[PDB]
């Protein structure tokens, strides 16, 4: 059995990211599915704009909030356990992890 | 109607009158009372107990 | 007990702040419900450490 | 005897109570016969939520047992 | 507070069972998750009630009542059901 | 399951319960000297570290103290019964932390607490945790009236940059 | 004597049970809810204690006394116990109507028994 399986990973701490996702696609690569590995989505930089002062009153400093959002697929073709090894390893900092039936 | 410009106290009720510091309890810049130091020197359980009590049979 | 009625679920009151509950500072936006005054303190740990 | 910025006491007078619950010793509609047996003034509601010895109310040609909160006045006449 | 006593039963079993509830301070939601018994500001009151005879302390943050059930608590709580005393709370466990 | 709210928003939600859990955990585990939390969201468990220097206090006995903490975090977000689970853990090398120094002032203060001793020591406490510098200031109107300041600097402290 | 009789309030207190008043207790009477009825003597307007035995006998049958009441109330469950000898305001009583009494081992029994088969 060959089931195609896509998995999904959205975290935000870039050099995390970066290890999280080439210890699946070398794992993967090394025990041949051929992978077609990391797909590196644009960040998405979400923006809120306050001012400075609570309590208004002084000559106009904004400080502003950005947060970057970091999404990255790996596409799998492999069944019973080579699915649920490699995605309950690489587990542990900030990802979160979706498996999708294809 | 006038009003005006000069000191115009909003209350505020303070414009230039304000170093010149009310309460007489300290004054303002510090000191003396004692001060920041001196240099100087059976056993279950609470859901079952409700199940075992309800043996009512009414 | 009514009158103790009239539908709220419109218009700021009442959509209120999750850390302080005051009304009118609500920063609704990434579903957050903040308020813009506990926003800049709870910056950190919700990432926010604005770069730029 | 206070003070405020804006206002003390308006008072246009009249102070709203509220409610004494009556006082009445009480359930002394029932008939004791001679020898012996018991006959109830009152009827009590058959419906069905009430131990019912409810003692359904004495007002004119309306009764209720005020257990069921309001709910449930037969007087005289059910529907059909 | 001036609550219906099958609601003030609601509120002590359901309150020691967990040991533990949390409201949101806005009065009258109607019924707040978890107890559905019970209007939350009687639940608020209520559990207010049992807090100075502590029995219960509350850490507030955020104006959210956490309520922890002391160990004196659990004692009156248990004869307020009445249910014998060797009752455990959520003492047990799992890890 | 908490289906499909926006991938911008689901990570930033689950930012509004990391951020949350730590506001929450300073007052409760105050006495504790409690420095952070971690979150971290698994299938099935939600797993949250607290890094707390006197984890024994935590844990209380029999597990107790551990168990209550749980239990607040369950029903206020409204976790299932074991959906999470929190684990008690030590902050690396205590002294250097400023949050555990920070709870040990307020504990020493109440006390009462004389200056010299607390705000040069608690600077030479975590100097000599080897750390590059410490600031500790008091504005605080100690016994009179007005309101003072005073830093207490011993360090190479930048302050600035990135 | 009669320390039988304050089990059974016991046992019916946590089944709850325990009532607490005439109104409702007059309404476990007379549509079978009752097994028990504890009227006591010594009260003002025996108008009312007329009435006590004009709700009993029916179809469903329930009848005991007991004296000089504050002592019965004690027995229901009213008290939040300061010293070890139950100090209270000790509410009054003077009724309590048994309904459900969950349970039956011996108290519910040997009362029930004895009052249908007077000695």
């Amino acid at each position: 059995s060959v089931h195609r399986i896509r998995i999904t990973l959205t975290s935000r701490n870039v050099r995390s990211l970066e290890n999280v996702c080439r210890d699946l696609i070398n794992g993967a690569k090394n025990q041949n599915l051929r992978v077609k590995g990391p797909v590196r989505m644009p960040t998405k930089t979400l923006r809120i704009t306050t001012r400075k002062t609570p309590c208004g009153e002084g000559s106009k400093t904004w400080d502003r909030f950005q947060m970057r959002i970091h999404k990255r697929i790996i596409d799998l073709h492999s069944p019973s356990e080579i699915v649920k090894k490699i995605t309950s390893i690489n587990i542990e900092p900030g990802v979160e992890v979706e498996v999708t039936i294809a | 109607y006038g009003n005006k410009e000069s000191n115009g106290e909003f209350g505020n009720e303070l414009p230039q009158r304000q170093f010149n510091n009310r309460d007489n309890r300290g004054p303002p810049r510090v000191r003396t009372g004692e001060k920041f130091g001196k240099r100087e020197f059976k056993e279950e359980p609470k859901e079952m107990t409700l199940d075992e009590w309800k043996a009512i049979q009414n | 007990t009514l009158w103790y009625s009239h539908p709220r679920k419109y218009g700021q009151g009442s959509r209120c702040c999750r850390a302080c509950s005051n009304r009118h500072g609500l920063i609704r936006k990434y579903g957050l419900n903040i308020c813009r005054q506990c926003f800049r303190e709870y910056a950190n740990d919700i990432g926010f450490k604005k770069l730029d | 005897a206070k003070k405020r910025k804006k206002k003390n006491y308006s008072t246009p007078k009249k102070i709203k109570h509220k409610r004494k619950k009556v006082k009445l010793a009480v359930l002394k509609y029932y008939k004791v016969d001679e020898n012996g047996k018991i006959h109830r003034l009152r009827r009590e509601c058959p419906g069905e939520n009430c131990g019912a010895g409810v003692f359904m109310a004495a007002h004119e040609d309306r009764h209720y047992c005020g257990k069921c909160n309001l709910t449930f006045v037969f007087s005289k006449p059910e529907e059909k | 507070m001036f609550i219906p006593k099958a609601n003030r039963v609601a509120i002590y079993e359901y309150l020691f069972k967990e040991g533990v509830l949390v409201a949101k301070k806005d009065s009258p939601i109607q019924k707040h998750s978890e107890l559905d018994k019970i209007p939350n500001l009687q639940v608020i009151k209520v559990m207010q009630s049992l807090n100075s005879r502590g029995w219960v302390k509350e850490q507030f943050a955020w104006r959210h009542f956490y309520w922890l059930l002391t160990n004196e608590g659990i004692e009156e709580l248990r004869r307020y059901l009445h249910l014998p005393p060797e009752i455990v709370p959520s003492t047990l466990t799992q890890t | 399951a908490n289906l499909p709210i926006s991938k911008k928003r689901k990570f930033v939600s689950d930012g509004i319960f990391k951020a949350e859990l730590n506001e929450f955990l300073t007052r409760e585990l105050a006495e504790d000297g409690y420095s952070g939390v971690e979150v971290r969201v698994t299938p099935s468990r939600t797993e949250i570290i607290i890094m707390a220097t006197k984890t024994q206090q935590v844990l209380g006995e029999k597990g107790r103290r551990i168990r209550e903490l749980t239990a607040m975090v369950q029903k206020r977000f409204n976790f299932e019964t074991g959906r999470i689970e929190l684990y008690a853990e030590k902050v690396a090398a205590r002294g250097l932390c400023a949050i555990a120094q920070a709870e040990s002032l307020r504990y020493k203060l109440t006390g009462g607490l004389a200056v010299r001793r607390a705000c040069y020591g608690v600077l030479r406490y975590i100097m000599e945790s080897g750390a590059k510098g410490c600031e500790v200031v008091v504005s605080g109107k100690l016994r009179g009236q007005r309101a003072k300041s005073m830093k207490f600097v011993d360090g190479l402290m930048i302050h600035s940059g990135d | 004597i009669n320390t039988a009789l304050q089990e059974v309030l016991k046992k019916s207190l946590i089944a709850d049970g325990l009532v607490h008043g005439i109104h409702q207790a007059c309404k476990a009477l007379d549509k079978r809810q009752a097994v028990l009825c504890i009227l006591a003597e010594s009260f003002d307007e025996p108008n009312y204690k007329k009435l006590v035995t004009a709700l009993c006998n029916e179809h469903q049958i329930p009848l005991i006394r007991v004296d000089s009441h504050k002592k019965l109330g004690e027995w229901s469950g009213l008290c939040k116990i300061d010293k070890e000898g139950k100090p209270r305001k000790v509410c009054g009583c003077s009724v309590v109507v048994i309904k459900d009494f969950g349970e039956e081992t011996p108290a519910l029994d040997v009362v029930k028994d004895h009052l249908r088969q007077n000695s």
